[PDB]
């Protein structure tokens, strides 16, 4: 058992550093561009409309 | 004529139609004081100005008008180091008094005569971050991305600062034969910075040296943005005239910026991306056209200017255009700072595209590029490397790579670690540029030249 | 009188107009087509011109009719296909040889050359009447008279002279009333103004439902008569195959379909649907059409008539109310209504603040919903009338989170769900539990416990299981998983069953889509019996796929039980489902030991 | 004179100068129909009507006016309790009107006496899982932050109805001794929705406590904005006057913003973020500024506004600016719902800022603050607890997680769920907490001092 | 008639009342040439017109106009097909006047019954990927929507090039029994592109059955709109008078898109959401207009629509607002491409609602909407269960998602790939995807009847 716990330790040791150096700042990038991006077609609008 | 309304920066003046644009008046107020300000819209019968100093107070027919019939020219002149001036065309610091011998405008074209030729000559800052990995000109226009967790300027004054000890180390060499002059323009910073300024520059080395345009933060934004146009002025003639090489030191260019996105929103005109103008890439390129060799071929104006991202990001508008517009880029980064580098100058995006222009070979080596380009490239892998030890382990990297990781540790401690008073010169650095690359063997470096590896290791 | 200003898309600008009310109902031009004055500046009357615009000329006159825009309501209006202000469109179909009414033509809402048979009511000379009341009948369904000819909301006086019965014209008189002199001649069919609601005595509790037969809408919330329904949708998940079906069950007395700004195909489907295809009791001849009002508009129609399309439709849910009749409306979709709003506002000139669409959006989406609803009748006689509304929404800002859909899920109560990315594996209607939610739950439940149902129970427990298995399929994708608790994969494996039984229907196979209330109730029965076997047989000990095994047999037949309907009798709770539980439990007892 | 025209529910009346802001005006029209107005601004040669009656039929030149002379102001007297208005304070009881004592402004209040005492004693809902949690003061804003998967209106009636039961309960403990009084506002209610909350209620005992506004979603946004601005006004007579704590209930504030959004575009002015006013915080502002504890320190106006997210969204202006205002928030879960528990609010990403001291005493106990610590730490570790079975199994389950599992089902089946006439004071959900944690060893409640502990575990 | 101003292409015209709407003017320039114009609204003692041959020329007092008198109608000839022709007509196309036999308002106001009469028979687009998977029908609207990065250009090629190669397979089938025709209408294509679909024409032997209409991106924007107008009506003609089915493929809607929106910046209406009109849904729906079954059952238009995604989402106007209107939507993949597959579409957001309903029997079976429901099934599971391999590995994957993985790719590459001369009979494309689907038992086979899986398994 004490062999097969080595060799999966491993694989698990691997995906808790995946996970917080790749996916969480590419998820967080992502959102506030595109957040940031759409909120400025919204507003020049009002302005146009305004002018 | 009288003073008809007032709505934010603008001034609505009823007036008479005999006034040309950007023709300076003077409004007088009923205190007796008098401010001026430049017609920036004109029609029959009325104007709209915008006063450069202040932007209340302004009444009606107790307020006069008073037409000074020249539009507005900077007095220029050459004796114009070791003088106090303040970012306003005159000192209201009680300075040494600016005089005139041409009066040149700030349009962006008043005579303006530049790069037929492009730069040649190397010019050194002493980091050999800056140096080596992008190189500067007698031309080279290079922005400092910094944030609002570096110091800016600390490292503006750290740049500028080196950057005079070698220039006549330089000058012996034959890469120059003429003066410098530094023209330093503070413009709307806060009180604080622009005394640490004057202090850094007077330890190096005098104060004799520079020129100083200062502009504080609760003068209007109207101010704000003549105040690099007044720094213009200055390196033109110093150049053009006596031959002088000048470097202007331009900060905060993001101060400069956000004055443009002022006269916008209180102003009728619709802004752009992000809320910055759409008439924004014209303000900006008046500053970065006015640079190179400047006409007899012994004159220039070099610019580096200073750059404070407020969010730190690389979509905002201000280091996107930039960017487009200038020499090269220098990103400086805030995870170097913390981890005890100084300077912190990260070269992982800091690329040039006029890499040929920016470097020398004539009063440097020819060897210089070919050296910084295989470095850029191995410290690249050495991050991807640096991603890929935290996630995978050294449990299945390769041998390639363990190379690699070495060589980024060794070169953000050895290379961009430099004394605060240590200059490198640019031979030296190669030398220790050659200790960098020296630990990879002959099938890692594979990429670069035979003739170069076997000659120099 | 008024003289045409300019011509600016469909919409005219006419000044000389004064003294005039912000409904009226104009002539523009010289072809003297439909329009409607919503709005004047000064002198400036803008005008939404519900016919087209290819030679309209400046100069013309303009002729105030001194009426608001109204509707007509009365004999005749089943079994005819209207616009959205209603003309009739067979009339048309063959005489002008158009289906898109051209300028230069115009004809009335109903018609004129069609006598009906008139019946005397209750009242005689000298009686008082008052609005809402039954003033006679025509005989006009399949199934009993659903035409009550009523005296119009807020009149009143006294009837001299009722006439007796005939066969008489709805231009003819036959009704006269005195208050303050002759009142007026009152014909067969009365007239109101659209824009305007009816009045109602009272609104009333919602107890009594509506048998929609979609499986998984009775399953998980229950269906309601008096309702407010919304279910998203989004253009490519079912969704105007789940409408026609639902039009078809529905054992409503009257059913009023309103096209918003549809398809087109779909105004056809509709059409040729109705008098061939049958009802769920069966109607005695023309059984779904009879009993059918068509509003019909496209999308190509003008944006006046799209504007107006849902108005001439709740007016004619709340007449029906009123006479005592139990009434659908069923509308699809509300989105595009919003957008003909849009459309007009951008033509107008006005200032949108809520991503394009008018400021205006959610006071109008707000203020038509509120007219349905379970209601005492309109009158004296006394009768019970509801409108249930089931409204499809759909994006329109390409979000979830646009205006749209912000200002229709807050007003309505009933949310059902669906998913694109599960209905294209076809599953639909693919209902998220964490979306939907029901205010009505309380009093419904409580009806259907007096009505024989156990359902409450199983309602929640349908709804736990779903739920948990949500939660745990988020933990399989994300650690990537190497075990699972023996309970856990129950949870799942019997979320998995509810999905095939209720979620995957087809609404043109009706033996993969049909089950009365009480079918429902006993297949859900199934489901939670089996669970709760289940759960006790891993506490007694025996591993996952000795329970998954040894149960087998019952565990295939209750998977294919969703491909039956009534056909073994005309019972409601079957032998087929009350031999499965003895079963079950025997099963049960295998996988135990 | 005549009405000039009508631009949507913009009226414009060609008058002088004649009304004074805010002043009622009567538009007659001849064809039986009286309409009012209300001059929303008043310019020069025009005024700027909407109609609290109708939106269109008005003629442009058969339209007469008269004068009120009265400007907006609400009649307030205290035998209102026990009927039922709508959104301009018109009875819907049917029969005659209740009139005044006083006619009090709604514009902002024409005298604001609002705390700077802070919040003391304990105010209870009814509900153990608010209570003990998200204790509320009296005067403290302190909202429900709900969501369309629930509905939000249900979980509203049960807050009002059990609340003022809670004062008896209170009067035995002796932290009570004054007459407690309920103001209730619907706003945008469904009318199946409204007569919901009437009949519950008139069941317990509570509908000659509260008084009820309903603004219906099918009035005029101007009569729906008036319908809090009344509820403020009464829940002040009550307080100042006669010196009466009295519990405020708003319901929906998402109708309310909506109906500013319509108004927004009605104006001549221009909006913020995604189309809601920039000004949007300076009208929720005015409800807040009615909040508080009253000058006399024994009379309150208590608030419980309730905001609903279309999905939760905080990109949406609506939560994020209300929630600053406002001293902490109830989050409602969805996922708790799913399951079948109701109440279905979860208490972990609930706050109550200040909860040390927004508590009493002698209707609390001192114990109150332990006991919220210890319940709220062990609820969060049984979340964790149920992905991890999940994963591991339950043969390789963790003995401190199978007390954490069990831990996770009794608080949310004791302590959220309950009934829906049920009613707690702080000691009835003190003794339900602690059959909770009795389960723990006292080596794992370690949160609480030693003397508590060994007198209830 | 002379001419107040020109802003834009959009000329200001004073005249005095005389026009109908969209009456054509005759613009008399003063170097001896005369152009046409559309009054696109008419006014008050002003029509604003905006020109279809340039913009240039236009003066103040130099320039003279004179009326048509004759609001916009196209000549229209059956002799029309086999030759090029043009929006306005030109000689050097081959084309300068139809040489009309009937003229015919181009707004169906003489008739046009359409949407009241439902679909017929299937027809044949040879791609099986098509057929199964959507019900194109006659006398549907069912269109391609395409993307960019990709040749969208190279799939309407495919679709001029299949039509007339279908019709005699149908001619057999009983699909067919009149004419085909196609009518091509080509608007803001690039030039190079448009000389492509020439030459398709030409090389099958289909240019006698087309007419082209070709509009530029350089012809001006009121025109671009008017030529698939002008196309539609031409269809009307065929379809009604002499009993053709037509289909009609209307490239690209993107540049007509467009032209919409830098219209009406001038004009009193002003756009919707995101500067794309409000009323953009109203010019569509005028297209679709003269589109769908005919009254009588003489013949029928069927129109493919093809769009250009330029942002490369859906969520975006062009596709948004189309998509609603629209009966499915047959949407393009982005990733086959790149691989290299043709035509590269994908199924899985690919759906047709009217599908068991629409279609015949006799060469489309009646298993043909339970195959196309079961093929998706299988291919969303595959998608997703790579998804899960990149993230974590071989851990959450399994026997079930191990065969979805082969079936994603074995279907990508043997189903949707194809020649793009190849004709697929609707019976063949059946006979292929039973094939395919051999990779699951019969009991996980549930998304079909067990009655139906028997005999076609």
């Amino acid at each position: 058992a004490f062999i097969i716990l080595d060799e999966v330790i491993k694989v698990t040791n691997r995906r808790v550093n995946a996970i917080e150096h790749v996916i969480i700042p590419r998820t967080e990038n992502t959102i506030a561009y595109i957040n940031s991006e759409l909120d400025e077609l919204d507003r020049e609008e009002f302005y146009r409309l305004k002018k | 004529n009288t003073v008809s309304g007032v709505n934010g920066p603008l001034v609505i003046l009823e007036k008479v139609k005999f006034p040309r644009y950007n023709e300076i008046v003077n409004l007088t107020l009923p205190d007796g004081t008098v401010r001026q300000g430049q017609v920036l819209e004109i029609r029959g019968d009325r104007a709209i100005v915008q006063v450069f100093e202040g932007t209340s107070g302004i009444d009606v027919k107790k307020t006069t008008v008073e037409f000074t019939g020249e539009s507005l020219r900077i007095p220029v002149s050459e004796d114009m180091l070791g003088r106090i001036f303040d970012g306003s065309g005159r000192p209201i610091d009680n300075g040494p008094k600016v005089f005139a011998e041409d009066y040149l405008d700030i349009n962006g074209s008043p005579i303006n005569p530049y790069a037929r030729i492009y730069p040649e000559e190397m010019i050194s800052t002493g980091v050999s971050a800056i140096d080596t990995m992008n190189s500067i000109a007698r031309g080279q226009k290079i922005p400092i991305f910094s944030a609002s967790g570096l110091p800016h300027n600390e490292i503006a004054a750290q740049i500028c600062r080196q950057a005079g000890l070698v220039r006549p180390t330089k000058d012996v060499h034959d890469g120059h034969e003429e003066n410098f002059s530094i023209v330093f323009a503070a413009m709307g910073v806060n009180l604080e910075t622009a005394r640490f300024f004057k202090q850094d520059f007077e330890e190096n080395g005098s104060l004799e040296r520079t020129s100083l345009f200062l502009n504080l933060a609760n003068d209007p934004t109207i101010e704000r943005i003549i105040t690099p146009r007044l720094a213009l002025t200055t390196a033109e003639y110093l150049a053009y005239q006596t031959e002088r090489h000048v470097l202007t030191i331009l900060t905060d260019m993001s101060s400069y910026a956000d004055a443009l996105r002022e006269v916008s929103a209180a102003r009728e005109e619709v802004p752009g991306r992000r809320g910055y103008p759409g008439y924004m890439y014209t303000d900006l390129s008046t500053i970065y056209e006015r640079a190179g060799r400047v006409e007899g071929r012994n004159g220039s104006i070099t610019q580096i200017p200073i750059l404070t991202m407020p969010n730190d990001d690389i979509t905002h508008p201000i280091p996107d255009l930039t960017g487009y517009i200038t020499e090269g880029q220098i990103f400086v980064d805030r995870q170097l700072h913390n981890k005890g580098i100084y300077p912190p100058i990260n070269v992982l995006p800091s690329l040039s595209r006029l890499m040929k222009s920016a470097i020398g070979e004539g009063m440097t080596r020819k060897d210089h590029g070919d050296v910084s380009n295989q470095l850029y490239a191995k410290y690249a892998i050495g991050k991807d490397a640096a991603a890929m030890k935290a996630v995978v382990g050294e449990e299945a990297l390769s041998i390639e790579d363990k190379l690699s990781l070495e060589f980024l540790e060794k070169f953000e401690k050895t290379f961009i670690t430099q004394g605060a008073y240590e200059d490198r010169t640019v031979f030296e650095s190669l030398d220790q540029a050659w200790s960098l690359l020296r630990i990879y063997p002959k099938e890692m470096l594979n990429r670069i030249s035979p003739k170069i590896l076997d000659e120099f290791y | 009188y008024g003289a045409i200003y300019s011509v600016s898309g469909p919409v005219v600008i006419a000044e000389n107009m004064i003294g005039c009310a912000m409904y009226e109902l104009v002539k523009v031009g010289h072809d003297n087509l439909v329009g409607e004055v919503i709005r004047i500046d000064g002198d400036k009357a803008t005008i939404q011109v519900y016919e087209e615009t290819a030679g309209l000329t400046v100069g013309d006159p303009v002729l105030r009719t001194g009426k608001p825009l109204s509707v007509e309501l009365g004999p005749g209006l089943m079994e005819t296909i209207y616009d959205g202000i209603q003309r009739p469109l067979k009339a048309i179909k063959e005489e002008s040889q158009s289906i898109y009414i051209p300028r230069g033509i115009d004809t009335p809402a109903l018609d004129r050359t069609i006598k009906w048979q008139f019946t005397p009511g209750k009242f005689q000379v000298g009686d008082h009447i008052s609005g809402g009341d039954i003033y006679g009948s025509v005989f006009e369904n399949s199934l009993i008279s659903s035409h009550k000819i009523l005296l119009p909301p807020r009149s009143r006086g006294t009837i001299t002279w009722i006439a007796p019965a005939g066969e008489y014209t709805l231009d003819e008189k036959i009704l006269e009333v005195e208050f303050d002199g002759k009142k007026s001649d009152f014909t067969l069919y009365h007239t109101w103004p659209v824009r305007v609601p009816r009045p109602v005595t009272e609104k009333l509790s919602a107890d009594y439902p509506l048998l929609t037969g979609q499986r998984v809408l009775d399953a998980l919330f229950p269906c309601v008569q008096g309702g407010t329904t919304c279910i998203p949708g989004a253009f490519g998940c079912g969704k105007t195959v789940i409408s026609q079906s639902l039009s078809k069950y529905s054992n409503s007395d009257a059913i009023i379909y309103v096209g918003c700004g549809e398809r087109g195909n779909e105004m056809a489907e509709v059409l040729m649907e109705f008098p061939e295809l049958y009802t769920e009791m069966s109607g005695t001849k023309e059984p779904i059409m009879k009993r059918t009002t068509l509003v019909a508009n496209t999308s190509n129609m003008p944006v006046a008539a799209r504007e107006a399309s849902i108005y001439t439709g709740i007016t004619l849910a709340e007449y029906f109310r009123d006479q005592g009749k139990n009434v659908s409306m069923i509308a699809d979709s509300s989105s595009r209504w919003a957008e003909a709003l849009r459309e007009i506002s951008g033509r107008l000139g006005e200032m949108p603040a809520d991503q394009g669409f008018p400021a205006y959006l959610g006071a109008k989406l707000a203020s038509f919903y509120e007219r349905a609803g379970k209601a005492v009748a309109l009158g004296s006689p006394d009768r019970t009338g509801s409108v249930s509304i089931v409204a499809a929404v759909s994006p329109a800002g390409g979000d979830f989170s646009d205006p749209v859909t912000t200002a229709t899920l807050g007003i309505t109560q009933v949310f059902w769900g669906l998913d694109k990315k599960l209905a294209q594996r076809k599953h639909f209607p693919s209902i998220n539990t964490s979306v939907s939610y029901s205010k009505y739950t309380n009093v419904l439940n409580k009806f259907y416990d007096s009505n024989y149902p156990e359902f409450p129970v199983l309602r929640d427990r349908m709804k736990e299981i779903l739920s948990n298995a949500e939660e745990l399929e988020q933990v399989v994708q994300l650690v990537g998983k190497s075990a699972l608790s023996d309970s856990d994969k129950i949870t799942l494996d019997v979320a998995t069953l509810i999905k095939e039984d209720f979620l995957q229907q087809n609404g043109y196979s009706t033996y993969d889509a049909f089950c009365p209330i009480w079918k429902t109730f006993d297949m859900m029965r199934a489901f939670i019996s089996y669970h709760d076997e289940a759960q006790k047989a891993v506490a007694n000990g025996a591993n996952w796929s000795k329970l998954a095994d040894s149960t087998g047999d019952v565990k295939h037949a209750v998977s294919s039980s969703k491909f039956f309907e009534p056909s073994r009798g005309e019972k409601e709770v079957h032998g087929e489902f009350e031999k499965l539980l003895s079963t079950m439990q025997e099963r049960f007892a295998e996988s135990t030991d």
